[PDB]
């Protein structure tokens, strides 16, 4: 909110010093890779069941 | 249940006014669904529920 910028994660980017890491920045439009799926990492929800106010989800990428 | 299944007037108190949030972890049984035994298995759960709900009418009685 303060930075009025979208995580967005550039797939074909290296990371700042990491060998074989992708790249996570705040893009201030969004280059359709922005999206992100909140899978059940916490190991409690189920898939489709409501994000659980707490719980440890995963925000894996899409793109 | 079958310590306080009776009218024992005794273990009822003894088991509602215990330190140990055992009477809340009756109702969390009642109320809450297992998510991973659930959705694998859904008869073990009802199980669970339907001894459950026995307890705590037992946990009532002449009372």
């Amino acid at each position: 909110m303060k930075s009025n910028k979208y995580l967005t994660v550039n797939k074909r980017l290296p990371a700042l010093l990491e060998k074989n890491a992708m790249r996570v920045t705040l893009d201030a439009t969004g280059n359709e890779g922005s999206w992100l799926f909140i899978q059940p990492f916490w190991k409690l929800r189920s898939n489709g069941d409501n994000v659980v106010v707490g719980d440890k989800v995963i925000l894996n990428p899409v793109n | 249940t079958e310590y306080c299944q009776g009218p024992c007037h005794e273990n009822q108190t003894c088991i509602v006014t215990h330190e140990s949030n055992g009477i809340d972890i009756i109702t969390a049984l009642i109320l809450n669904d297992i998510s991973p035994l659930c959705k694998y298995r859904m008869d073990l759960v009802l199980q669970l529920k339907d001894n459950a709900s026995k307890l705590l009418l037992a946990l009532m009685e002449s009372r």
